[PDB]
């Protein structure tokens, strides 16, 4: 499923945003 | 199971539990220690001077069940400051054990 595979990337992006400092700075 | 919504909610729960620990965990034995903190990814306890501090891979990670002995590390200098760099700031952190990939 393209949409489920895209949701999986979104989630990895969310995790990366957390590692980069999340709501504090974040990217 | 893939869900952005579920993973965000697990992160919020990890954050809520972390805040509770930061508020309620008793002070360290000594006056020398690196201070507890939530860095948005992991919850850090107070650090013992001159030591590595290891915390379990955050259990919100979609792949947390693949890494259930993995740790993330910080280093508490001699000193009572988190090892940083700074070029630039932000404490040194090793989270390689908690990465999703094989290979
Ligand atoms: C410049 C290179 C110098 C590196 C110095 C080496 C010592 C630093 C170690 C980091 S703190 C250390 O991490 C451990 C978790 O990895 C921690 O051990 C934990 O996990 C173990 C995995 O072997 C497990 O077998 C143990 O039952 C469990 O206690 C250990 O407590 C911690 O001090």
């Amino acid at each position: 499923d393209l949409s489920k595979q895209m949701e999986e990337e979104a989630v990895r992006m969310f995790i990366e945003w957390l590692k980069n400092g999340g709501p504090s700075s974040g990217a | 199971t893939v869900s952005l919504w579920e993973t965000v909610q697990k992160w919020r729960e990890y954050r809520r539990q972390c805040q509770r620990s930061l508020t309620e965990d008793p002070p360290p034995a000594t006056d020398l220690f690196c201070n507890r903190t939530f860095d948005e990814y992991a919850c850090w306890p107070d650090g013992e001077p001159g030591s590595f501090v290891n915390v379990s891979c955050p259990w919100y990670l979609p792949w947390a069940s693949s890494v259930p002995q993995g740790h993330v590390y910080r280093f508490c200098t001699a000193e009572g400051l988190w090892l940083q760099k700074d070029n630039s700031s932000l404490p040194w952190r090793d989270l390689s054990e908690c990465e999703e990939s094989k290979r």
